[PDB]
């Protein structure tokens, strides 16, 4: 701790503790109104933004902070489906600038928090945002601090939120452990797991070896869409289905997410889907904190209700069909 | 100086223009409301002339409906008002915040700061400063947010403040106003502190004046009121709508004596405000 507080943190070893981390979710929500200056391109611009924000905001020496062009923010690529289809699509033989054998879907730099000299010390968080984004795939920005005042990094999420709703989106955090671990964590926390009333694998009105060969959780997946809720884990293995050149390492670390984990979109409540089928759920306490009930319950309700879900997965059978 | 006040729709521009000025320079003009929607500003439609005439632009903000959509008309407005004169004073008033506590008040406050200098900043703006203003019609939160707003374009201001200065120096006055015959707005003062108290004390002191003269007419306002503790309130007009009022303190001296000299200094006062201009 001593060490790396000290400035030896270049050690390039994987430390058993952690320092003080959060983890914010930018989910496109709706337009607000004027603002014209379409609704599927303005979020790409409020991303864009959002980035030459940060990276407007990197903490530099006294040497370069006297004097006086910057260098462009680095792109962030835009794609249809899961993230392995872009992945393989990355064969073709032109350019260099498009996910340029471990792939670091992030960039990390270090940030200065305190702009205006209100702290007597001296600030610096540290900043990853990947280099990949979809309109139905949530947007990760992440913070590791572990000695800064946590009320200057407050109104600096603030003023990333305000410039985030002067476009479109809502930026939002979610723990940073996996949903699955809250209950050993924070025994208080509310916790329940689903078990979804039709079982698609063997219903006899919803059943074909090419759906699952093609997609074994469609009618799981489109559940949740329906329900609306944005994919967390987009670069995880149980939804595709094609291969890989070599495992994919984020630049904070390996991710270790047992499985999939979905956020709703409002930003209140996190889910996540097993592989038996069943279905985790849960409330996002910080946003409820930091700023509403009936909702949960009535997705509790749809998924165990038999006539609703059935409703839904006739949709969904339905729109395989045509 | 004529004023510009700007607002959406149901904001309380006509019930502040009514209170304040129905209970030019200096003198109470009539100001101009401004009904202002969203939606698209026309390039440069003959408002050039208007806003070129406007001493200083003031806008009102409703603190209990949302009010994101209005600091983002109010930065449009900025945006061609700092353009066509970098010389006008921008004035922003949070209206009806009677019924919310003071923390909730200074971080609303800070908030729509925050915001509008965020947007000012994504709009390119610099070197404009804009004052905010925590005003509601039912206490004295708007007479000092237009007292501000006068004392901003009145060019003698520092000269006036030496002359009540002196004034209150050489007379034993505890607080001297220099108030207006209407909507109560007390255009200098001294280097005190201005006392909101006193202010509401003068202030009615002002209505119960003009109502008394006016109940006896038909038939130069000088008005003497002296409390049990020798505490004395004073009053005579001044040139055009200016009144003066102030509060001596007798410090256990004669009472006649301390409203003869403070008759003769004031009435010098008078006479030197004679030679300025600041009148109307
Ligand atoms: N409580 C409170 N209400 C106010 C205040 N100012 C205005 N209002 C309300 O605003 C309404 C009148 O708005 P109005 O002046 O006609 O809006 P305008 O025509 O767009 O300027 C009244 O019903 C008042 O209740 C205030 O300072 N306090």
């Amino acid at each position: 701790i001593d060490q790396v507080l000290a400035g030896y943190g270049d050690n390039l070893i994987d430390r058993k503790w952690h320092g003080f981390r959060a983890k914010y979710v930018v989910l496109p929500t709706d337009i607000p109104p004027n603002t014209y200056s379409n609704p599927e391109e303005i979020r790409v611009e409020g991303l864009r933004r959002l980035i030459g924000s940060i990276t407007r905001s990197r903490l530099r020496t006294e040497k370069e902070k006297k004097g006086r062009r910057e260098e462009i923010q680095p792109e962030v690529m835009f794609y249809t489906g899961p993230l392995y289809n872009f992945i393989n699509e990355q064969q073709t033989s032109l350019e260099s600038s498009a996910i340029n054998p471990i792939l670091m879907l992030s960039n990390s730099l270090v940030i200065d928090v305190d702009p205006a000299g209100k702290s007597s010390k001296q600030e610096s968080c540290t900043v990853h945002y990947d280099r990949v984004h979809n309109p139905d795939h949530c947007f990760h920005i992440r913070l590791e601090w572990l000695t800064t005042t946590p009320k200057l990094i407050d109104d600096l999420v603030g003023n990333w939120s305000r410039l985030c709703e002067r476009y479109g989106l809502k930026m939002i955090e979610i723990p940073w452990e996996e949903l699955c671990t809250i209950p050993s964590v924070n025994p208080f926390h509310s916790f329940v797991e689903i078990k979804l009333a039709i079982n698609p694998w063997e219903d006899p009105e919803f059943k074909d070896r090419e759906l699952f060969a093609k997609s074994k959780f469609y009618y799981h997946v489109y559940l949740l869409k329906a329900s609306g809720f944005l994919l967390d884990n987009r670069a995880s293995k149980f939804l595709q289905n094609q291969d890989i050149e070599f495992d994919i390492m984020y630049s904070w670390g390996k991710p270790q997410f047992k499985y999939v984990q979905y956020i709703h979109h409002t930003g209140a409540y996190v889910a996540e889907l097993r592989e038996n089928g069943c279905l985790f759920l849960a409330p996002n306490n910080i946003y409820i904190s930091r700023v509403a009930q009936k909702v949960i319950l009535n997705f509790k309700s749809t998924c165990l209700d038999y006539q609703k879900l059935r409703s839904i997965f006739l949709d969904a059978k339905e729109m395989w069909i045509t | 100086a004529m004023v510009l006040l700007m607002g959406v729709r149901r904001c309380g521009k006509s019930s502040i223009c009514k209170v304040v000025f129905h209970n030019s320079t200096l003198i109470d003009l009539a100001v101009m409301e401004l009904p202002g929607q969203l939606n698209y500003f026309e390039p440069s439609y003959d408002s050039e002339r208007l806003f070129k005439s406007v001493g200083a632009l003031v806008y009102v903000i409703d603190s209990q409906d949302e009010y994101i959509n209005a600091i983002t008309n109010l930065a449009m407005i900025i945006e061609y008002a700092y353009k066509v004169n970098p010389s006008i004073n921008i004035e922003v008033l949070i209206h009806k915040v009677d019924g919310l506590s003071e923390d909730f008040k200074v971080d609303a406050q800070r908030d729509i700061m925050q915001r509008t200098g965020e947007e000012l900043l994504e709009l390119g703006l610099d070197g404009v400063q804009v004052s905010f203003y925590l005003t509601s019609i039912f206490d004295h939160s708007i007479y000092e947010a237009f007292s501000r707003i006068v004392q901003k374009l009145i060019p003698e201001l520092s000269f006036l403040e030496n002359m009540l200065d002196n004034l209150i120096q050489h007379s034993k006055i505890e607080k001297a106003f220099l108030f207006d015959v209407n909507s109560k707005i007390y255009v200098s003062t001294d280097s005190n502190p201005v006392d909101i108290q006193m202010y509401e004390v003068c202030s009615e002191f002002i209505d119960v004046t003009i109502d008394l003269f006016d109940l006896y007419k038909a038939p130069e306002l000088q008005n003497v009121s002296q409390l049990a503790n020798g505490v004395i309130i004073y009053l005579r007009q001044m040139i055009r709508g200016l009144a003066l009022v102030a509060i001596i303190r007798p410090n256990g001296t004669d009472m006649e004596s301390c409203l003869t000299v403070a008759d003769y200094n004031i009435d010098i006062f008078k006479k030197g405000l004679e030679d300025i201009w600041a009148n109307a």
